[PDB]
């Protein structure tokens, strides 16, 4: 629930797409087992898909560890300094490729409740409403029931 | 007393045709020698044993029945086999600079 969870406003890292778009994902670490059914899909991913992904995303450094492990994992690091650990345990190649692409598309901002589906730093052009907007001025600036 | 372990790595020789022709001629002569049947066990054994010792690579038990004719033997010996670890296979896959693979085994 919202009351049970932290929230944030919609934001970018450094006004990402304003000047030029910079891919937020920086590093991607994979822990894969040579032997082990959990990492089967992961192995097949490393065999076919990771090379092409690396070519497509030159800004991201990909590390493949290939060590004994019961659960294979992918660790995603972002420019803002966020770290995300995602289990690729007993996942197909398609599922892993999907997940990895999602990580590439995501920024480092926390996946929590976003308060407003829009964000602007200049909401007003004509000038924000105040009580004296849409009020006429009076001669000599006389208050009601003022003699002088 | 124990010979060193042999690699499974085999590259088909360019002059494989001539080698096979000579060995068929030795073991068995007729025209269209590719179509010579290996139904006889003696002749088949002799040919395959000779080729195994010479090329250092042997037809597996599973593929033995498939070797009906000399053509099949030629087809088998023109297929390369690469013997290398997966780490070596990944490394020699022309990796991009951003991709880095390590082996903890």
């Amino acid at each position: 629930t919202a009351r049970g969870t932290p929230s944030r406003f919609l934001a970018s890292v450094l006004h990402n797409g304003l000047g030029r778009y910079v891919q937020q994902l920086q590093r991607l670490s994979f822990s894969v087992s040579r032997d082990g059914a959990s990492s089967r899909g992961a192995r097949e991913f490393v065999e076919r898909e990771v090379i092409d992904f690396a070519r497509r995303n030159p800004g991201v450094v990909i590390y493949v560890n290939s060590r004994p492990c019961c659960v294979p994992r992918v660790v995603a690091e972002y420019l803002n300094g966020a770290v995300r650990e995602e289990s690729i345990h007993c996942k197909s190649v398609e599922e892993i490729s999907t997940l990895v692409q999602k990580l590439a598309d995501q920024s480092g901002l926390d996946v929590i409740r976003i308060r407003k589906p829009f964000h602007t730093d200049n909401p007003s052009i004509q000038g924000q409403w105040h009580p004296f907007t849409n009020k006429p001025t009076t001669f000599r600036g006389l208050r009601p029931r003022e003699v002088q | 007393v124990c010979p060193p372990l042999r690699s499974r790595a085999y590259t088909p020789p360019e002059d494989l045709q001539s080698r096979l022709e000579s060995y068929v001629k030795e073991v068995f002569l007729p025209s269209n020698w590719q179509d010579i049947s290996l139904e006889d066990s003696r002749l088949k054994f002799n040919l395959l044993a000779h080729l195994a010792d010479d090329l250092g690579h042997v037809v597996p038990n599973s593929r033995l029945h498939q070797m009906c004719r000399v053509r099949d033997v030629l087809d088998f010996y023109n297929v390369p086999i690469q013997d290398r670890s997966k780490f070596d296979e990944l490394s020699a896959s022309n990796l991009p600079p951003n991709l880095k693979i390590t082996w903890s085994y």
